[PDB]
């Protein structure tokens, strides 16, 4: 195929995508995406990436937030990011290892930017909301059958006075 | 005059006012439905409901006795008017049931209408419980499990077979239990609706956008005005909450005095009715209107979100406000990107929302368990609602039952056989057992049959017939000697002009009107519920549930002309 396309890059298979919505999340009273936040952002990821390598793996990887490499930075707050390796730049941490790492850490990047699984998506992640849980039996079914009893217990009774009566 | 007025009154105010009316207004256009029932209240309502009284009084007879004593050629309209309360006592009863569900599932804190299921993957909601609400979904799959088509049944769910049962019980007890004893329940029973109607316009009137509801209950749309369907629904509407054709308001007359004003009460009835159901309906599109305008709000919101994630937008630039021009700034900016997703892009108004947000028979509890969700203890507030339905549902059934029974228990035949609370046992037990077939899967449709044409059209000519028969057959100068010497004042001109020429002839062209209608359309079609599009689909409806149709109106209709046909061959 002669030419080119200015889409790909070699870094693009392991990169995750981080898509932010601040004003949504928060409404008023939301701070501005700068290069503080973004300095945030990637000591945040680092952190997840060492306790992922710590209490699963059992190795103990000094990641760093200049290991945490940005791409692709849009007015939307939306980027790719993907890491590298502690000191080996040639070595690019696999995606899946990434997500297992983001999955295990998200609730403390979430409350870190006061954001909730909804406003700080990883467009690969999807959380978990919870399994509903169920009552015993039925409450509905026990209530039922309360108030069919005693209506069956009064018209066995009002049936039994009238025949008595009569 | 207080215990007959409050007697009338308890009859009259049932679930036709609170339930029927509502889906009944938003089925036909709102406002375009609201113009015809008050036209269809001064022409049809008070002067046949007066008439209905007058008769009772001056015949002091039962319906029966009353209609045979006019003359014997005409009895048979005395049989077919217990016939129409049979099977409005068929069906009836099962609005009670669902109520009774929707009361048990009130003891939750988790409520079954307020969020929806886990899809599957314990991610993200059910496909039909989120393209519906969660009461729509809980409405037609938790509670009917309604099927696609009438031509697809199952068997009989059992739930609902319970609480019908439950329903009959309940109904079979205070049958048996009390019968003059409604002296203070009179005083509680008809002042319990209001407050509760009352609490639900207070939370009613605050929602967002209940204006939009009420601005569509009271535009009177002038092009799907000229609909006959509309003019007859309000015209049998008015019958069936009146009582017109059942025959009990001639029996609750017979026992008044024949020195009372029966213009006065009338009066007063028929507009307590009028306005019972106009507050009840207004609080119910309240919150209708505030469904509408948070679906649309949705609409606009996922469009927003649609464009933002795509273009690459900022967070809250694009908002309902801008719309339009950055799309087509959007579309100015580079068409090829655009052109992938213009399908995808939908168009979402209030206007089309107003109409098909919530339609059907399950209006009142889808509405009432969305506004119940949007309180703050909703457990106490959809107890309080359920227990009103629930008595008034409960007084109105004990009403035409009693209407049933009294020819029974008046026949010395039956009556020196089986004592009356077997008698009643009996039919007690009969109307439970045939009225399991709207428990099935397909029920939901069965049930919009029988509301629709088991005691809609029989109504309008069973009191055609009254009517004929109390002017021209008896004697409309007769009639009015023996009112004004039973009461010492001679009957108005005006009830005496309606009475006559002007109620009868806008029956007969009501009648003609919806059968030019019907033959000109060939196609009677009716609303199916779609999971997978989750809305409501029309679907023409099959052979067999035309013969049924045809058959609930045509046993009461014709059971009077059988009836005149007997009786001249017994002369014969
Ligand atoms: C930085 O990370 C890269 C991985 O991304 C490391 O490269 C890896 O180096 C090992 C050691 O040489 C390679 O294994 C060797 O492969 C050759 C190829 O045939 C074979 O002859 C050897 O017997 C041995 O199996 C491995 O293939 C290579 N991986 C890649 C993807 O190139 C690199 O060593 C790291 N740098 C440092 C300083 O650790
Ligand atoms: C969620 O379930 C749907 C089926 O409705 C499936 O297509 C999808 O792949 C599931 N998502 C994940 C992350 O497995
Ligand atoms: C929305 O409106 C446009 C323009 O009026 C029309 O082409 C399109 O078919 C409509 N529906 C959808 C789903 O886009
Ligand atoms: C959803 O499920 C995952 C595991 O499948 C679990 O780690 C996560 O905490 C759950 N989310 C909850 C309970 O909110
Ligand atoms: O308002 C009701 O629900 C009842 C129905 C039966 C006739 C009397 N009115």
């Amino acid at each position: 195929f002669v030419g080119w396309s200015t889409d790909w890059s070699p870094y693009a298979d392991q990169s995750i995508k981080v898509r932010i919505s601040l004003k949504s999340a928060l409404g008023d009273k939301a701070y501005e995406w700068n290069d503080n936040e973004m300095y945030l952002f990637r000591s945040s990821v680092a952190y997840a990436m060492r306790q992922y390598f710590l209490k699963v793996k059992n190795q103990m990887i000094l990641f760093g937030e200049e290991d945490v490499r940005v791409a692709n930075l849009k007015p939307r707050i939306s980027f790719n990011f993907f890491v590298t390796a502690p000191k080996n730049v040639s070595d690019i941490i696999p995606r899946t290892e990434v997500e297992k790492a983001i999955r295990m850490s998200r609730s403390r990047i979430n409350d870190a930017f006061r954001l909730n699984d909804n406003s700080l998506e990883f467009l690969g992640i999807q959380p978990t909301l919870g399994p509903p849980n169920q009552p015993p039996v039925s409450i509905w079914l026990i209530v039922f059958g309360v108030v069919m009893g005693v209506i069956v217990v009064g018209i066995v009774i009002l049936i039994f006075t009238g025949i008595r009566d009569r | 005059s207080l215990q007959f007025v409050f007697a009338c009154i308890s009859y009259a105010v049932g679930l036709g006012n609170v339930w029927r009316f509502p889906y009944l207004c938003q089925m036909y256009g709102g406002g375009s439905f609201l113009v015809p029932y008050i036209i269809m209240l001064i022409v049809e309502g008070m002067p046949l409901l007066y008439l209905e009284l007058a008769v009772g009084q001056r015949m002091r007879q039962g319906s029966i006795g009353a209609w045979r004593t006019i003359s014997p050629y005409l009895s048979g309209v005395g049989v077919a008017s217990v016939v129409v309360s049979f099977f409005l006592s068929m069906y009836y009863n099962v609005i009670n049931a669902w109520a009774f569900w929707y009361l048990f599932h009130s003891f939750q804190d988790p409520l079954p209408w307020s969020v929806c299921p886990l899809n599957g993957n314990h991610t993200g909601y059910d496909e039909e419980c989120e393209k519906a609400s969660s009461t729509q979904y809980f409405w037609y799959r938790k509670t009917l499990n309604i099927s696609p088509s009438l031509q697809e049944n199952g068997g009989v769910q059992w739930e609902p077979a319970l609480c019908l049962l439950l329903a009959w019980l309940v109904v079979y007890l205070c049958i048996l239990r009390g019968t003059e004893s409604t002296g203070k329940v009179v005083y509680f029973t008809a002042s319990l609706p209001y407050c509760v109607l009352i609490i639900y316009l207070i939370r009613g009137l605050t929602l967002h956008g209940a204006t939009n509801g009420l601005m569509y209950m009271f535009t009177p749309k002038i092009e799907q005005l000229a609909n006959p369907k509309a003019w007859i629904n309000a015209a049998t509407q008015i019958f069936f909450s009146l009582g017109l054709g059942f025959g009990s308001l001639i029996a609750f007359a017979s026992y008044n005095e024949p020195s009372n004003n029966c213009q006065k009460h009338a009066i007063i009835v028929s507009l307590i009715n009028s306005f019972t159901s106009i507050f009840a309906s207004i609080v119910t599109f309240s919150i209708y209107g505030f469904k509408a305008t948070f679906n649309y709000e949705n609409c606009l919101k996922k469009v927003s979100l649609l464009l933002t994630n795509t273009f690459d937008l900022e967070d809250g630039f694009l908002t309902a406000s801008n719309l339009e021009q950055v799309k087509g700034y959007l579309a100015s900016a580079y068409p090829s990107k655009y052109s992938e997703m213009f399908p995808q892009i939908k168009n979402c108004s209030l206007e089309s929302e107003l109409d098909t947000a919530v339609q059907g028979t399950g209006l009142a509890f889808i509405v009432y368990t969305e506004a119940i969700k949007n309180m703050e203890v909703s457990q106490l507030w959809s107890v309080l609602y359920f227990f009103m339905l629930l008595m008034l549902g409960i007084g109105s059934m004990l009403g035409n039952t009693a209407a049933i029974l009294t020819p029974l228990t008046d026949s010395k035949i039956i009556s020196s056989h089986l004592p009356k609370e077997a008698i009643s046992g009996l039919v007690c037990l009969v109307n439970c057992a045939i009225g399991m077939v709207f428990t099935m899967e397909a029920g939901n449709y069965w049930f919009d049959i029988f509301n629709d044409y088991a005691a809609t059209l029989s109504l309008l000519l069973i009191v055609l017939v009254e009517t004929i028969a109390v002017c021209y057959v008896y004697g409309l100068r007769r009639f009015e000697s023996d009112l004004k010497a039973m009461t010492g004042r001679a009957v108005s001109w005006y009830w005496k002009v309606m009475w006559a020429g002007v109620s009868p002839l806008l029956i007969v062209s009501l009648f003609v009107f919806y059968l030019s209608d019907y033959i000109l359309t060939g196609t009677l079609k009716y609303q199916a519920w779609d999971a997978s599009q989750g809305q409501l689909v029309t679907k023409d409806y099959p052979a067999y549930a035309l013969a049924v149709i045809g058959l609930l109106v045509a046993s009461s209709t014709m059971c009077i002309p059988l009836a005149a046909l007997g009786t001249f061959v017994q002369r014969r």
